[PDB]
Order: C-alpha cells, then structure tokens, then sequence
C-alpha cells in the first residue's frame, strides 16, 4: 500500500533502478574527490536512466552531501526533468514534527 | 569586485570550503550595488533564501 501510495496517490513512474546510499563516518565534510563521484556519478545517472535514491532525509550525515550533490546538478543541466530523490527518517529525531 | 566569475567559480565553489550564509550575503550586496549579473546568478545559485 506505500508503493501503490507513490505511484497513484502522488503519482510518481516506476524506477529503472534503485540505489540506496548509506555511509555517515566523515561528519562535516566530505572529500571532494567523493563529492565529484556523487555529484558526476550517481546523479546523472538518475538524471539519465529514471531512477530513485534512497538515503537519510535530514540535513545531517550523506543527505546533506547528497542534496548538495542533487542541486549541484540541477545548476549545470538542463534535461527538463528532475531528480527523483526520496528520503526516510524515523519520527522522533524530527527537529519540528509539531507543525504535522 | 574583479568581475572575474572564472576564478570565484573555478577555486571557492569546489566543496572544499563550508560556506555559511552571511558570508554569501554580504558578498551578495556587493554584487547588487555594482553591476555583476553573472555573480547574482552564480550566487542565488547556492542555496541562499532572499
């Protein structure tokens, strides 16, 4: 029922491929010889093939690397489509879940 | 204030440098008081809320 959630209720297409990223010893900042492997590697090829990423949907740890990769590529390509990033995160870590 | 986007892009934007916000913003007014269209761009383009 969550997957038949994302592709009728929202409406989202089906993946052709799905990588889930995990990582988080390196707190602050990454290398950038891996943020280069981010940013050039696994986003356009979900910008290419129609794909999803899976990773920690906060602004610590690999999502905030991964989102600095995500809109790093949206800056310098135009494809017309973006890039399908979806995100878990348990409900009590959540800074401000009382607006929900 | 060079109007030189080829260094600034190529040397502080690569990832090795934390940038907070007000470093952009003061950054920013310097852009918007002087004529640099392609720095406002450049900088909007980070991340920055108006």
């Amino acid at each position: 029922t969550v997957y038949s959630l994302v592709t009728r209720s929202w409406g989202f297409r089906a993946p052709n491929l799905v990588v889930s990223v995990l990582g988080g010893s390196g707190g602050p900042v990454l290398q950038t010889w891996l943020q280069d492997l981010l940013r050039r590697g696994l986003v356009r090829a979900a910008q290419s093939t129609g794909a999803w990423i899976v990773t920690g949907g906060l602004h610590t740890g690999i999502g905030r690397h991964v989102g600095v990769a995500v809109r790093d590529h949206q800056t310098a390509s135009t494809g017309s489509s973006k890039v399908v990033a979806m995100g878990v995160a348990p409900w009590g870590v959540v800074r401000n879940r009382d607006m929900l | 204030a060079w109007n030189r986007v080829d260094i600034a892009q190529s040397e502080l934007f690569r990832g090795d440098i934390q940038w907070r916000s007000f470093h952009l913003e003061a950054s920013l007014m310097d852009a918007l008081l002087n004529d640099r269209p392609e720095f406002v761009r450049l900088l909007i383009s980070h991340g920055l809320s108006l």
